[PDB]
């Protein structure tokens, strides 16, 4: 359970030791990250051989539609699944592996499965979603490896649970949804490619503090098959530097001091800010690059 | 009169009521009295009337959940009023955690009763042999806090025991010459203050030649003649003059000490004897 967006993964040409990291209720709680054990942390859990977090749940093993199971646990006040938080998820996924079955959980969109939307009226925060080439209906279930699993919701599940409880700084941005292929020569095109849009635009470049807590809220809102950022760092000059002729000031290095030599590497943002940086050896991480990326 | 009555316990700061669930409690939904009843009832316990589900303190783990307890149970239940709130168990306060009701001692909490001023503990506790009722009371397997009227007896009745299912002795829900019915001279007067009326008052001499005849009465039973007052002889129960006595030759009458401070009324003969009436005897009060 690696998350590729703080462990650089490459031919690996002061011991290490690994620990889960918390941030404070985030789309991608249990990280595992990697440092010196020379220092002092907590441990918890040691392995040998219904109210939950201020909420309340309710389970019924009958097998009946996701209508019918609404209407049904509705007369005792309660409300379908809606997940929003990530204890929530690992709870309800381990309370379906408990019981041994995929449950139902409550949600419906409103425009071909374009726009999903919880029953609660809460902005969306999190997504867990399990493939791209899946969404056939506007309906989700739980699976057993914990992942939402994008289906048809008019059938018979053996149980169901219901629950109770752009301009900004002086620049604009743009987003680009399309189909790319072009695998090489990727340091000496983007600004010819921005160039031709309208004149005096340039790659992104960080001059500010408050713009990287505007791009990452800006972030989660199509991130369906969306989880990598990119970065406009690339081989300048002998050196990790811009694409345009200028130095740079706001360091965004992990840590030590690279000596990436190659003539590109992946230059990523994280969950909540930390600088990473992965030399890559082979280019299948392209997808995730300039189709559905920040560009 | 002075009767218990059904209410609801809502917040101050903030506009919620209490609502039970399944085993909890659940967010205000109020302004709507088709659901949320409670009542007191006795050992200081809090009893909701639809749900039959009383509430309680579990300590048993690190963080004593505030759940659902049965009212027949070893749950240690009770709850009492501070000057502007409520305390538990061992100074335990129902804290809100907006939505949920804990017990982490804090004591910045308010509670009053629906849409009026009251710390919902101004009014005490209100309720065979003519012996007070036991609310609630699990009967035909169901919760019940008041004499319900049903096809077996005549009008409402209760029960006599804490449990009716082992003792089997019920009781006529007593809302009159109460013929074999022993009461204490205190416990019947609370009970007839519970009914609003007060003492038998003798004012004229037609109404106690009346009684001399009556048959269906007891020989020996109070008539209210107490002094309440330590700075004054004797009173009645309401204030009605003292020009009429039928006090006894053969006791001495001893003011204070040697004798007692309640009147005894002998029937066959006409006299008011000195005594304590703090033992169980019938009585009368209009």
């Amino acid at each position: 359970n690696f998350h590729p967006l703080l462990v650089s993964g490459r031919l690996r040409i002061r011991y290490h030791c690994a620990l889960i990291l918390n941030l404070q209720k985030s789309p991608f709680t249990g990280t595992w990250n990697f440092t010196s054990c020379s220092e002092r942390h907590f441990v918890s859990l040691c392995q040998k051989y219904v109210k939950y977090l201020n909420n309340l749940y309710k389970i019924i093993p009958k097998t009946l539609t996701w209508h019918s199971a609404k209407r049904e646990c509705l007369k005792s006040n309660m409300q379908l699944v809606s997940i929003t938080d990530p204890y929530q998820q690992a709870f309800l996924s381990v309370q379906a592996l408990l019981h041994n079955s995929s449950l139902w959980i409550g949600l419906f969109s409103q425009d071909d499965e374009l726009n999903f939307g919880w029953s609660d009226g809460k902005r969306l925060h999190f997504s867990r979603w399990a493939e791209t080439n899946g969404q056939l209906e506007d309906c989700v279930v739980l699976d057993t490896d914990g992942f939402w699993k994008t289906v048809d919701c008019n059938d018979n599940q053996p149980g169901a649970i219901c629950y109770y409880s752009i301009p900004f700084q002086n620049c604009c941005y743009n987003f680009i949804i399309t189909k790319n292929r072009h695998m090489a020569t990727t340091q000496d095109e983007v600004h010819t490619k921005c160039q031709k849009l309208n004149p005096k635009s340039h790659i992104l470049s960080i001059r500010d503090e408050k713009e990287n807590n505007f791009v990452l809220e800006q972030l989660l809102y199509f991130n369906y098959m969306a989880s990598w950022v990119m970065l406009g760092i690339t081989y300048r000059n002998k050196s990790l530097m811009w694409f345009d002729k200028t130095p740079l000031s706001y360091t965004h290095w992990r840590a030590g001091r690279p000596t990436i030599k190659n003539e590109k590497f992946l230059a990523g943002l994280s969950t909540d800010g930390f600088w990473d940086i992965q030399t890559f050896k082979v280019i299948e991480e392209a997808v995730y690059f300039h189709q559905h990326s920040i560009l | 009169r002075a009767a218990n009555d059904p209410f609801t316990i809502v917040h101050g700061n903030t506009g919620k009521c209490i609502k039970p669930v399944y085993g909890w409690i659940v967010a205000d939904d109020c302004d709507e009295t088709e659901d949320k009843l409670w009542k007191w009832v006795s050992q200081h316990r809090l009893f909701h009337l639809h749900s039959q589900k009383c509430l309680g303190l579990d300590i048993t783990k690190s963080v004593n959940e505030l759940r659902m307890f049965s009212c027949d149970s070893s749950a240690m239940l009770w709850w009492k009023c501070e000057h502007h709130s409520l305390y538990g168990a061992a100074r335990y306060r129902l804290a809100l955690k907006d939505g949920h009701g804990t017990a982490i001692s804090n004591a910045s909490d308010v509670w009053k009763k629906g849409g009026s001023e009251e710390s919902l503990c101004d009014q005490p506790y209100h309720e065979s042999y003519g012996r007070p009722c036991e609310f609630p009371f699990l009967i035909d397997g169901t919760w019940h806090h008041d004499c319900i009227l049903d096809e077996d007896h005549s009008g409402p009745w209760c029960a006599t025991t804490l449990n009716y299912e082992y003792d089997r002795k019920w009781g006529i829900c007593l809302k009159q010459f109460n013929t074999q019915t022993a009461l204490s001279w205190k416990e019947a007067y609370v009970s007839c203050q519970n009914q609003g009326a007060d003492l038998l008052s003798i004012n004229s001499a037609a109404e106690l030649t009346y009684l001399k005849e009556k048959e269906g009465i007891a020989k020996i039973f109070w008539i209210g003649l107490n002094q309440l007052y330590s700075a004054r002889g004797w009173e009645w129960s309401d204030h009605k003059p003292l020009n009429f006595l039928n006090w006894d030759p053969d006791r001495p009458s001893a003011p204070t000490i040697g004798g007692s401070s309640c009147a005894r009324m002998d029937a066959e003969s006409g006299l008011w004897q000195s005594f304590s009436c703090e033992a169980q005897l019938p009585y009368v009060c209009r």
